[PDB]
RNA sequence: AGGGUGAAAAGAACCCCCAUCGGGGAGUGAAAUAGAACAUGAAACCGUAAGCUCUCAAGCAGUGGGAGGGGGACCAGACC
RNA sequence: GACAACUCUCUCUAAGGAACUCGGCAAAAUAGCCCCGUAACUUCGGGAGAAGGGGUGCCCCCUCACAAAGGGGGUCGAAGU
RNA sequence: CUAUAACGGUCCUAAGGUAGCGAAAUUCCUUGUCGGGUAAGUUCCGACCCGCACGAAAGGCGUAACGAUCUGGGCACUGUCUCGGAGAGAGGCUCGGUGAAAUAGACAUGUCUGUGAAGAUGCGGACUACCUGCACCUGGACAGAAAGACCCUAUGAAGCU
RNA sequence: UUCACAUCGACGGGAAGGUUUGGCACCUCGAUGUCGGCUCUUCGCCACCUGGGGCUGUAGUAUGUUCCAAGGGUUGGGCUGUUCGCCCAUUAAAGCGGUACGUGAGCUGGGUUCAGAACGUCGUGAGACAGUUCGGUCCAUAUCCGGUGUGGGCGUUAGAGCAUUGAGAGGACCUUUCCCUAGUACGAGAGGACCGGGAAGGACGCACCUCUGGUGUACCAGUUAUCGUGCCCACGGUAAACGCUGGGUAGCCAAGUGCGGAGCGGAUAACUGCUGAAAGCAUCUAAGUAGUAAGCCCACCCCAAGAUGAGUGCUCUCCUA
RNA sequence: AGAGAAGGUCACGGCGAGACGAGCCGUUUAUCAUUACGAUAGGUGUCAAGUGGAAGUGCAGUGAUGUAUGCAGCUGAGGCAUCCUAACAGACCCACAGACUUGAAC
């Protein structure tokens, strides 16, 4: 549920602190995302000495929703934040490491960031 | 209008979930039947110019049904009945009068079938709920909030247009589901269950048939 | 739309329903036989079965309810000395409503209620 | 708002009478709730 | 701004409804259908009864044709 | 009495938090007392309650109550001006 | 080297704008231009000067403090908003009692497309339409309300210079 | 590249349309309230995307130009009082216009058109500027028509209670991406398909509360201050229309849960055709006939015999003298 | 004229229906059982459910307080039983075998 001017927390090591949506991609016309949905994002507060800077516009997806996430089998996720991980066209994160626990959800889009997690 | 196959009736007793052997989570809704599920008349071209059948429903005593009723089913030695709901066919060469119709024998498993009943009566609503118009500003000074706004252009035309969408009663109309899974039976309990919503709440009349679709079952015309 | 709600509102809010109804059943277990309206005498049906149940328990825990419902405090003493002995068999329907024409002011309905 | 014109005389006796017709139904109600307390059975409601 | 019972108050004993107001008879008077909020009492307006008549319509409301029905001191192939 | 829309006077509202809007209009938030700590600039008076942080209930003791404040210990709650 | 003109010449005035400031409460061209701020800035801050038309007591440039002043940005906060939803109270709705008002040529008062003082319930043609109420919404009746307050006229009126 | 007409097309010519700026001053001065925006519509096509074709200087992908086609769709933001327009990020595309530059007895009042004040400029001056700037009261209980809903009466040819045909009417038939076919056809290579099939979404619509939660002044619990119940304990009232808070069943509701959009059905438009005269040839046709569009009609969903053209079928009733 | 056909309306008790009308359910509540029809609302009983461990008493502690009796206590708009109270009394409208013609039957 990240509609735009939304403020997300980073957990990667990509270099960044916070995180602003302006669009989503992926679906047609709509304004609200959940957990996978790539995003347009403009960063707000980066690390001094990085490759990334304070206002550059960028591709990333969401990995960590306060919106809860349901499953078929009943079972139902829910986190304290909203976070999300930059990408590139392909879909490879920049950060080697990643933070925070990622979903199974993820695994067909994005395995390469259910690799790096610590946990799942 | 033309039904596929032949239904019957049955009311909402409520709804719950059921638990898959692999896990899986399905929210379904629970159709009890009463007693009586009886043919009460079969139509045809040569008498009506349509070919059809009458099905009854929910036995009651004797003395609630008006006398003219009871003659119309003492005449097939039908026990009494409230309720009464046809089921147009294209053949009916295989139907009589005091015929009962067990749903077990026309809906085994995994069969789509198309609900039909009374909706929930919401009463004289505005155009927000109705028509799902959107609202108007809250703050900065409007003073129109929920209301409508402009109904026409001005001189020209010059009259509101007819079938303008406005407020006015919502719900407790008929509605139709179309292509619900059936997940289960049990006749032990005499009792069906059906994926998805149902119109209504608890103790609701409606009607089930075999789904219907356009160029596979039904005439095209 | 008031789907599945089961109340009495009596044009009144919450405070003075709590009230009304509460300074009735003071008035009817005393007299028991008051001249009201019909809505307020629907409405006085789930209280006075209350108190009236109250007495068959009449521990000393059933008994602090009544006061603090009960605004005087003599009928509740009195009250739970004569139920177990004019109730010892009843369950449940501890009063009746008999209906009168209204009033010359305002047409309202009335009726009248007692205990059986 | 206000009217544009006046309503006419015969205009105005129909709006009337449908007010009037009110008392028609009252009356009955009446004569059904005398008959039914002329006898002396009903024990729900107490005329005095 | 608000005038007019009647020749004369003889301004209505008494009885019924009746808590009053008010009304119905009685009695007064040429007249009470002049009864006091009272003299002659037009029109708009609100009504009751009787004769014909409208719920597939549409129209500045009438007019020229006039089906069916009704009516009356003159008469009636007339008239309303 | 009843408890439709809609209007007004009020309360709460998931996720987000000015994307509303001519404009943060309106609403929300802040709030007391005791400590700590308070910038550029300045007409040296101010700025200043700057900002920004911590504590706050009840019970026992220290304590002699010294009107206080303070210290120590214990205890209830999601939340102590 | 272009480009500018420290400098010089000439005409006309009583004299030809000195300090400081400057697309400003003043800048028509104009969203001037560069820079900063924003993912993106006709607004805001800084600077340049081509000052249409700043300028020295109708005062000039700055100025701590003050402001229910104008103006831009940010933290926190939130139903302002995405996108609405639920609930309470007073009205609304029903019954009984009391009981107005603006308004009003008479009104048996449909739509379309034409016609017409050029924008018709009222005329023409076609279509649609049983009669009569109640609760709701206001497109029209060039609706109501004020012999237009804008413009013009009067050998009108008044205030001021 | 040669080739007027793949695509542009000078020089000039002939038209339609009535959205621009204007000319005329015909209706309105005992009043026809304005710019933009919000909300809510509805039509037109000279087509931005979606469907189907032709030509190409169309290899393919992707275009270009043009025909049929208006069924549906045509985002959110930054600046501006704005329209217009520029920019950011997206999207299948982010179309142009009419309806008093649609809509103020429906809303807003930032702009313009009052009174205050100020700068610049003009004027000796009072004052003035389609120059700028700060500030600045938008009334209204619907009579009729019209419109959304809901009743009654009467009629439907004796009077009724149920079940129904469907003339007519509306709603909805929308759309993106990925995978397979296939790294195949094509192409030197880069690069990369038509057709067909199958998944996951968007938006919109009809329903639902098992699930996750909102509200929940029925209810439960905690707690501050004070009054009262003789006092302690324990309770109750008030702190508007919960004193303030923490939770909450049913109900209602969406953010939640399901479903939906089908047809190798009919007839056509543009286009491609078959057969084949006038015209011994040729010609898609002035006989006949076949393919084929998100369009048209039916089919799908709801209403429906006030359909006065008032229907159809089953059943029932019509007593006494 | 009498009397009240089917059936409808009011009235009585209610609603997951509703602005009011309307629409729907019910109006003495059964007896038999292999079986389904005769509980409308409220109350009562019981259960799900919600809140989260009542009062009183005892124990521990100088005390605040904790702790045991105790899935307690309260609530129970919902489900199922139960006629305990109220659906009593009853009232109004309503019954010409369906005019006239023609044909085919009889
Ligand atoms: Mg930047
Ligand atoms: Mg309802
Ligand atoms: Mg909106
Ligand atoms: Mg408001
Ligand atoms: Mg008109
Ligand atoms: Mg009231
Ligand atoms: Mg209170
Ligand atoms: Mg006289
Ligand atoms: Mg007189
Ligand atoms: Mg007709
Ligand atoms: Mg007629
Ligand atoms: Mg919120
Ligand atoms: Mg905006
Ligand atoms: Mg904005
Ligand atoms: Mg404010
Ligand atoms: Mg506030
Ligand atoms: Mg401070
Ligand atoms: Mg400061
Ligand atoms: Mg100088
Ligand atoms: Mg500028
Ligand atoms: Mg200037
Ligand atoms: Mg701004
Ligand atoms: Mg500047
Ligand atoms: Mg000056
Ligand atoms: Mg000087
Ligand atoms: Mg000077
Ligand atoms: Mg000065
Ligand atoms: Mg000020
Ligand atoms: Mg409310
Ligand atoms: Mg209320
Ligand atoms: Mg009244
Ligand atoms: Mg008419
Ligand atoms: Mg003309
Ligand atoms: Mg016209
Ligand atoms: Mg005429
Ligand atoms: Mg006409
Ligand atoms: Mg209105
Ligand atoms: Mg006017
Ligand atoms: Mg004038
Ligand atoms: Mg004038
Ligand atoms: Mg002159
Ligand atoms: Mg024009
Ligand atoms: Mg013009
Ligand atoms: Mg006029
Ligand atoms: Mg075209
Ligand atoms: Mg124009
Ligand atoms: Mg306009
Ligand atoms: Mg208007
Ligand atoms: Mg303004
Ligand atoms: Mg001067
Ligand atoms: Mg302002
Ligand atoms: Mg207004
Ligand atoms: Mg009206
Ligand atoms: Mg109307
Ligand atoms: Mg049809
Ligand atoms: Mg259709
Ligand atoms: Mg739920
Ligand atoms: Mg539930
Ligand atoms: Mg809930
Ligand atoms: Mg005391
Ligand atoms: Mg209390
Ligand atoms: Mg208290
Ligand atoms: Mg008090
Ligand atoms: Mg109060
Ligand atoms: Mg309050
Ligand atoms: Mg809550
Ligand atoms: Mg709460
Ligand atoms: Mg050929
Ligand atoms: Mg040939
Ligand atoms: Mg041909
Ligand atoms: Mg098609
Ligand atoms: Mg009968
Ligand atoms: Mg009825
Ligand atoms: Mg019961
Ligand atoms: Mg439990
Ligand atoms: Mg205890
Ligand atoms: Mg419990
Ligand atoms: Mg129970
Ligand atoms: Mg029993």
């Amino acid at each position: 549920m990240i509609q735009p001017q939304t403020h997300l927390n980073v957990a990667d090591n990509s270099g960044a602190r916070e995180l602003m949506c302006i669009r989503i991609i992926g679906a047609s016309n709509r304004r609200y995302a959940r957990i996978g949905d790539v995003i347009v994002a403009v960063i707000k507060e980066a690390i001094p000495n990085t490759p990334l800077e304070r206002s550059e516009v960028i591709r990333a997806v969401v990995v960590r929703t306060c919106k809860e996430l349901k499953r078929d089998n009943g079972m139902i996720i829910r986190y304290d934040d909203n976070a999300a991980v930059i990408i590139d066209q392909e879909g490879n994160p920049k950060g080697t490491r990643i933070f925070g626990a990622i979903a199974r959800e993820l695994r067909q889009k994005f395995a390469k960031i259910v690799s790096l997690a610590p946990e799942v | 209008s033309v039904d596929a196959g032949i239904g019957v009736m049955g009311t909402k007793l409520g709804m719950m979930s059921f638990f898959e052997e692999d896990g899986t989570v399905v929210p379904v809704t629970v159709i009890g039947f009463k007693e009586g599920n009886i043919v009460t008349q079969v139509k045809t071209e040569s008498t009506d110019g349509y070919n059809a059948v009458q099905v009854g429903y929910e036995r009651l005593r004797d003395r609630k049904l008006t006398m003219p009723e009871r003659g119309h089913l003492n005449k097939a030695g039908v026990i009494p009945m409230r309720h009464l709901q046809e089921f147009r066919l294209v053949s009916v060469d295989d139907f009589t009068p005091s015929q009962k119709l067990l749903f077990e024998e026309l809906f085994k498993e995994g069969d789509m079938v198309d609900i039909s009943g009374t909706t929930i009566g919401k009463g004289f609503q505005g155009g927000i709920k109705r028509h799902n118009f959107k609202r108007g500003l809250m703050t900065h000074g409007s003073k129109s909030h929920r209301a409508l706004g402009s109904i026409g252009a001005g001189t020209t035309p010059g009259h509101v247009y007819k079938g303008k969408k406005m407020p006015g009663r919502m719900g407790g109309t008929k509605t139709k589901i179309r292509k619900l899974k059936i997940m289960k039976i049990d006749t032990d309990l005499r009792v069906v269950m059906i994926k998805g919503a149902v119109p209504g709440k608890p103790g609701n009349l409606l009607r089930l048939a075999p789904a219907k679709i356009v160029g596979k079952n039904i005439p095209k015309n | 739309m008031k789907h599945g709600r089961k109340i009495h509102r009596l044009s009144r809010p919450a405070d003075q329903r709590r009230a009304l109804l509460r300074g009735l059943t003071t008035q009817l277990l005393k007299h028991g036989r008051i001249k009201t309206t019909r809505a307020k005498a629907s409405a006085m049906r789930k209280y006075v079965d209350k108190m009236i149940t109250l007495a068959k328990e009449g521990s000393l825990h059933k008994r602090r309810q009544a006061l603090g419902f009960i605004y005087e405090k003599q009928i509740v003493h009195a009250l739970f000395a004569e139920v177990p002995e004019r109730y010892g068999d009843r369950n449940g329907g501890y009063t009746r409503i008999i209906r009168t024409l209204p009033r010359r002011g305002d047409n309202a309905p009335m009726a009248y209620i007692e205990l059986v | 708002a206000v009217p544009k014109k006046r309503t006419s005389i015969y205009k105005k006796r129909i709006r009337k009478n449908i007010w009037k017709k009110k008392g028609y139904w009252a009356a009955l109600k009446a004569f059904s709730l005398a008959k039914s307390l002329s006898t002396g059975n009903s024990k729900s409601f107490f005329v005095r």
